[PDB]
């Protein structure tokens, strides 16, 4: 439920979704209490927090950012645009970050909620706790 | 011949150090109950 | 660059009010009231009083939000984290009231063409 289990993420704030972001980390939410410790240099992360639109100009730069991370990691997509593209459907927007770099958890909303961001942060959690214990 | 004394100066603590200790009236009454609503134990429900 | 002078050419002019919203996502309200007053100019739309002084009052309330943002992050950018916190104190303070009356925290959505939704 609560496990001392810490998660080292850089989070890549691209478009609204990362204002939503900063509200998370301030004061009114506390996502420490869940073992979080939001490491900003890439070199030592392990998860990647895609919050924004990805365009199809960074692509190549965002995919170099998780191939230069720690094997044992995962990616969070939030907010639509980068789950599924979101509500850009254009010539210059990437249709989903899932398309160049495995996601793990997708946040929907547009922006999600702190609430949100954190309920999909425990999904994570989810994940590994019992991605260690069937294997 | 006679000459009384004055006792004042550049000694701006009568006004300065006072405005200085305005952050122990703030500052320290600061730590009231944290507005944090902690989440997934107490959530915060939308209007 | 997601193409948003390019997407207005394909939707009807209420369909782009949210759009407005996440081009100045820090100030929503802002975005659509100059996009709304625009478009009300084109079909000459007169909107009501309540309405008027609805926008002006929500676009006030976002450009306090939107300073304070610049502050915060202005704040953050030289340490002294202190100052981020109590201007996303603030921050928490308005969205409250947006989220209450628009239903969205930060792409409010609430103008309309002629008048608040
Ligand atoms: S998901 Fe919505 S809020 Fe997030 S970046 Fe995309 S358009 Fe903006």
């Amino acid at each position: 439920w609560g496990r001392r289990n810490s998660l080292w993420p850089v989070t890549i704030g691209l478009a609204c979704c990362a204002i939503e972001m900063m509200h998370t980390a301030a004061s009114r939410f506390d996502l420490d209490r869940l073992g979080v410790i939001f490491r900003a240099s890439p070199r030592q992360a392990d998860v990647l927090i895609v919050a924004g639109t990805v365009v199809n100009k960074v692509a190549p730069m965002l995919k170099l950012i998780w191939d230069q991370m720690p094997d044992p990691k995962w990616c969070i997509s939030m907010g639509g645009c980068a789950s599924a593209g979101g509500p850009f459907p254009t010539y210059s927007t990437l249709q989903g970050v899932d398309r160049i770099i495995p996601v793990d958890v997708y946040i929907p909303g547009c922006p999600p909620t702190p609430q949100g961001l954190i309920y999909g942060i425990l999904q994570l959690q989810r994940k590994i706790k019992e991605q260690g214990i069937t294997k | 011949k006679l000459s009384r004394k004055d006792y004042l100066n550049i000694l701006e603590s009568i006004l300065f150090i006072d405005f200085l200790k305005g952050l122990s009236v703030t500052l320290k009454n600061l730590l009231r109950r944290p507005i944090t609503t902690e989440y997934p134990k107490e959530k915060l429900t939308p209007p | 660059h997601r193409g948003m002078e390019k997407l207005a050419e394909n939707l009807h002019y209420f369909q782009f009010i949210p759009y407005t919203d996440r081009m100045d996502y820090i100030s929503a309200i802002c975005n659509e009231l100059a996009y709304v007053e625009t478009v009300e100019r084109l079909l000459g739309v007169e909107v009501p009083e309540k309405a008027r002084y609805i926008r002006t009052m929500f676009a006030e309330l976002q450009r306090i939000n939107s300073h304070l943002l610049w502050l915060g992050t202005g704040a953050l950018d030289l340490g002294a984290l202190t100052v981020f916190l109590y201007a996303f104190r603030e921050r928490e303070k308005i969205m409250d009231i947006i989220e209450g009356n628009a239903g969205y925290r930060l792409t409010s959505c609430f103008l309309r063409i002629g008048g608040v939704h």
